[PDB]
């Protein structure tokens, strides 16, 4: 997977947009714990784009 | 003959008389 | 349809016994059968007869010449020089295929005189009249003869009918097959003062005209089959049973009591076959007889059931309640269903062990429970799974060889091995259990009835065998009277589990895919072993996730390995709710072990045991040990913990000691996690932080509280804690050290539990708490350190041994005192003094268990003390002591113990062929090969016995240490 | 000699 380190109270904005986006299966293969999430390859540029309202 | 003297084995006639009777009763 | 192999049909056989003489062992009687012959030209009648010497033959009155030979007498020449085993077998199944009433074929040939053909060929009957005398049987009639003097009464002097199957022949010539279905007229002249109980109900009780004797009358108007047919001649004490009163129970003179007490719960279990089947019990009369020297525990024949005096216990004796109680309950089972109803062939005799076995289970689930009845399931598919994976397999219902893996002929069942009988008999039930598991078990017990119908209808008839032939069940018979009950045919399941002879392997593994939400099982077979089949059928799994248990069917074709099925939310993570279980309820689970991104707690392959398979699952530690905690089912809490003895984690240590402290969990569960305690202590040590295992527990459960190491007083009346107090020092005492030598804690615990045992208060006897507390001495004994051989003599003792060997001296001094219920004591002290010159403490001498084997001692110390002697000639390699055992062999009173020396030296062999030993010589081989040919004639279970070992010892092929 | 199996909290109905 793609290992990605992040804040546990900004964990749970990813798990929406799994819940939210049918692409795929599912967006987060695996939850690590609250600072470690895992992807498949493609939505970290797409995310800059909400920076302007987060 | 001094330390652990065992009895030794006796056959009995009819052994299932001394061994499955209550002696206690 | 049943059509016979004889050319003729016997209608009624006289059996009339005179001159029962004990002093010189001897019967004189008359044999009178009436014959209709269905061929012309009949000339040569053939019966069945072994010991007899026979005196004349009268045809219609008229002498007619006979002529004898038994051919299994001497199964290969003497002069032959082979001496590979697959000779011996195939030699062995001809002479007995030669012998055979199953065939046309039979011992005695009797010459129909000449003047009777113009009557035999318009066919019309024959009576033949056949004097004989036992002049001193060495098989069939056992007399049980004391050498205590005064009369034969005063002394405890009897006769009984032994032997296994077909073995009538060898008291009086008869047609010994189980299709030859008879009514009978037995008239036995015995002493005054003795009692003669046989099949059928007794008419009369005639004095002779010096009131000396008396006659007792005996008719059997069911038709039975001579196989059926018994006799127990003796000073019994009669005792009428005070519920049921056609029911008489006879026992050996002073074991009245034992009687009255042993024998009150029958008419429960006559309650239950009769409410579970609709037929009531078919005979007039029932008669349980128990005798001294017996061999078997428990034989069934016609309206008759022998049992051995040692099941006798009386109401202070648990541990021996059970097992009696179950013995009478298989009786009454093989008296329905084995007796009543009969074999058509030796194939479809799985069906009729099947039927036995079954309701006998069936009674097992309502006596003794549901979880009982699971675990007793458990243990009998273990034990097939591990004979079947041992030698080839099993095969019911062959075809007529059908099963060339294995070292005998399966054509008849007096060359089968023991082992392959006793699991003969468990597969039987197994697959019975798989056809009610496919076909309802309403639907079962109405197969049973209808069988059990179809024989009572039969059995009133007076046609000679024209309606007497729907008495004997077939295996086509069965499985039309099933399509007819029931609409479905069970072929494919036949075809599988009884034609083809295997057991399955399942290794299972799985992988959750967090992705999709869904299982990945990954199930695949080892067909390639020498035991196994290749499984094709539907596959039951339970997988027990957040949201509750849900079952799924798999279907496992040839071509298949990986299996996606569906999983649920995870839902009960984000609230605390409970977890809702197999059952309707729900708990509160720790889910602190588990992992966050699967739901699934467990997973159980088959649950419900619906093949016969042996299952290897890969979970994770934390998922066996919720798995222990949470299931309602014993299999997998037995399972668990038979698979957390690979993680010696302190968590599974937390997760069996929860299991220890807790009722209201079966108590063979707990009685399991003792040992797996032990074993996971005794992996962790150098981590394990406070007392040793179980001992906080054994004092927190069963010691006073103002006392620790003082037990208390013994009140073994809860029958669940007696059981776990019993068996948790036994498991205690496998506790090591670093040192690898058992800790002075725990040896000084059972120490204590020995010394402050007071047992003056309870109802119920302390010799089966006391012999595991010998067992617990023995299990901590360790090897000893020998320095350069030295001799073990007492001053170099170990002081530890002292205080073990001083305990078990002052109980085996005890017991020669105040004896036990069957000597437990004496066993397990024997058996402990083995243990102790098994490590290099006491001296290897067998003179003590040399004279504990003698004959006047009780069967319990004589089969522990050649236990004993069996194990010191495989580790001591003594020519003599082997000799000694052979010749025990060759001359004991007591045939059981004689089947139970080669049944001990097959299971510890002296030396397997892959060994070089001393012992492998041609004179041993000429004696094994002596002791199989000759010497054990007389039994049909020593020569399966002596095939066994010659087996073990030298193989299939040409013995190798030989010319 | 009994029941002895627990079979109101494996089994309860």
């Amino acid at each position: 997977g793609v290992l990605i380190e992040c804040d546990p109270a900004m964990k749970q904005f990813l798990l929406y947009l799994d819940e939210s986006n049918a692409l795929g299966k599912k967006f987060i293969i695996q939850d690590i714990d609250d600072t470690h999430v895992f992807v498949i390859a493609e939505l970290v540029n797409v995310l800059q784009e909400r920076v302007g309202e987060l | 003959v001094s330390t652990f003297p065992l009895i030794a084995a006796r056959p009995f006639t009819i052994p299932y008389l001394t061994a499955l009777l209550p002696s206690e009763l | 349809g049943f059509e016979s192999p004889r050319p003729y049909k016997l209608t009624h056989q006289v059996v009339c016994i005179n001159n029962i003489n004990f002093q010189r062992k001897s019967v004189v009687g008359f044999v009178e059968l009436t014959i209709f012959p269905t061929v012309a030209n009949l000339n040569r009648i053939k019966l069945n007869s072994k010991q007899c010497r026979i005196y004349r033959v009268r045809i219609n009155d008229l002498e007619a010449a006979f002529i004898y030979n038994d051919p299994t007498l001497e199964v290969c020449h003497s002069e032959s020089k082979q001496r590979n085993l697959n000779y011996f077998s195939n030699a062995y199944a001809a002479a007995v295929s030669a012998v055979d009433p199953d065939a046309g074929n039979g011992e005695l040939c009797i010459k129909v005189p000449s003047e009777l053909w113009k009557h035999v060929d318009e066919l019309k009957v024959l009576k033949i009249h056949i004097n004989f005398s036992l002049d001193q049987p060495k098989g069939g009639l056992h007399f049980v003869v004391p050498s205590v003097e005064g009369s034969m009464a005063e002394r405890g002097a009897h006769v009984f009918s032994c032997g296994y199957q077909n073995s009538t022949r060898f008291w009086f010539p008869c047609v010994d097959s189980y299709s030859e279905l008879c009514t009978w007229k037995l008239e036995f002249t015995v002493d005054a003062a003795m009692v003669a109980v046989s099949n059928g109900d007794l008419v009369e009780t005639v004095y002779t005209h010096d009131m000396r004797k008396k006659t007792f009358h005996y008719m059997l108007t069911i038709p039975t089959a001579a196989s059926n047919i018994s006799l127990a001649i003796g000073p019994f004490e009669i005792l009428v049973d005070p519920y049921m009163h056609e029911v008489t129970h006879f026992c050996l003179p002073q074991l009245l009591p034992l009687l009255k007490h042993t024998t009150s719960y029958l008419h429960e279990v006559f309650e239950f076959y009769e409410e579970i089947l609709t037929c009531r019990y078919p005979y007039s009369c029932f008669k349980t007889v128990f005798i001294d020297e017996a061999y078997v525990e428990v034989a069934a024949y016609a309206s008759m059931s022998i049992f051995s005096t040692n099941l006798l216990h009386s109401a202070m004796i648990i541990d021996e309640t059970p097992l009696t109680r179950r013995c009478l309950a298989q009786s009454l089972a093989q008296q329905f269903f084995g007796c009543f109803i009969s074999r058509m062939s030796w194939s479809d005799e799985w069906v009729l062990k099947g039927i036995s076995g079954y309701i006998y289970g069936l009674w097992m689930k309502k006596t003794f429970g549901v979880n009982e009845y699971r675990h007793w399931i458990k243990e009998e598919l273990d034990k097939i799974v591990a004979y079947e994976l041992k030698t080839g397999g099993v095969l019911l219902h062959p075809i007529f060889n059908p099963a060339s893996h294995l070292h005998f002929s399966i054509k008849h069942p007096h060359t089968l091995s023991w082992e392959y009988y006793s699991m003969f008999q468990c597969k039987a039930h197994l697959v019975m259990r798989l056809i009610e598991n496919r076909i309802s078990m309403e639907f079962m017990l109405q197969v049973f009835n209808k069988l059990l119908s179809l024989a009572s209808t039969a059995s009133s008839q007076k046609f000679q065998s024209h309606m007497w032939s729907q008495m004997l069940v077939s295996t086509s018979g069965f499985l039309k009277s099933i399509s007819n009950v029931s609409g479905k045919d069970i072929q494919p399941l036949i075809k599988q589990w009884v034609d083809q002879s295997g057991v399955v392997k399942f290794y299972g593994s799985f992988a959750f895919n967090r992705k999709r939400n869904v299982l990945e099982l990954e199930i695949k077979q080892d067909y390639t072993s020498p035991g196994t089949q290749k499984y094709v059928g539907p596959l039951k799994v339970t997988v027990q996730e957040l949201d509750g248990s849900f079952n799924h069917t798999l279907q496992i074709e040839e071509n298949s390995l990986k299996h996606d099925i569906p999983c649920h939310s995870k839902s009960r993570r984000n609230k605390k709710k409970k977890i809702p279980l197999m059952n309707g309820e729900e708990v509160d689970m720790d889910l602190s072990a588990m992992d966050a991104d699967s739901p699934l707690l467990w997973i159980r392959i088959d649950p419900d045991m619906s093949v016969l398979r042996k299952v290897e699952f890969e979970q994770a530690d934390f998922m066996w040990q919720y798995q222990l905690r949470y299931e309602r089912d014993v299999v997998a809490q037995q399972e668990s913990i038979l698979a957390l003895e690979k993680f010696p984690t302190p968590a599974s240590r937390l997760a069996l000691t929860d299991i220890l402290e807790q009722e209201q969990c079966f108590y063979r569960v707990r009685m399991s996690a003792c040992f797996c305690l032990a074993k996971i202590a005794n992996s962790m040590v150098s981590t394990w932080t406070g007392p040793p295992a179980m001992k906080s527990l054994f004092t927190r459960m069963f010691c006073c509280k103002s006392c620790p190491n003082i037990v208390k007083t013994n009140n073994f009346m809860s029958f669940q804690s007696y059981f776990l107090q019993k068996t948790m020092p036994v498991a205690m005492a496998l506790l090591r050290d670093v040192h690898n030598l058992c800790p002075k804690e725990v040896l000084t615990f059972i120490l204590d539990l020995i010394k402050y045992n007071d047992n003056r208060k309870n109802k119920f006897s302390d010799n089966y708490y006391r012999a595991e507390m010998i067992d617990a001495l023995a299990n901590s004994v360790t090897p000893a350190v020998s320095v350069n051989n030295e001799v073990r003599t007492l001053d170099n003792l170990n002081p530890d041994v002292r205080l073990i060997l001083e305990e078990i001296t002052r109980f085996l001094n005890m017991e020669k005192l105040l004896p036990s219920y069957r000597h437990t004591i004496t066993v397990s002290c024997l058996r402990a003094i083995r243990v102790l010159q098994k490590n290099g403490h006491v001296p290897s001498d067998p003179a003590l268990f040399k004279s504990y084997a003698e004959y006047g001692h009780f069967v319990d110390i004589r089969i522990a003390a050649l236990e004993a002697v069996v194990d010191y000639t495989k580790v001591d390699r003594s020519y003599e002591e082997l000799q000694w055992l052979l010749n025990m062999i060759q001359n004991d009173p007591v045939p059981y113990v004689r089947h139970k020396i080669l049944n001990m030296l097959t299971k510890n062999p002296p030396f397997t062929k892959n060994m070089e030993s001393p012992l492998c010589n041609e004179a041993l081989v000429d004696q094994l090969w002596k002791l199989m040919n000759s010497g054990t004639s007389h039994d049909w279970r020593l020569r399966c016995g002596a095939v066994d070992l010659y087996f073990t010892l030298f193989g299939l092929s040409r013995p190798s240490c030989l010319p | 000699p009994w029941n002895l199996s627990n079979d109101e909290y494996y089994y309860p109905k």
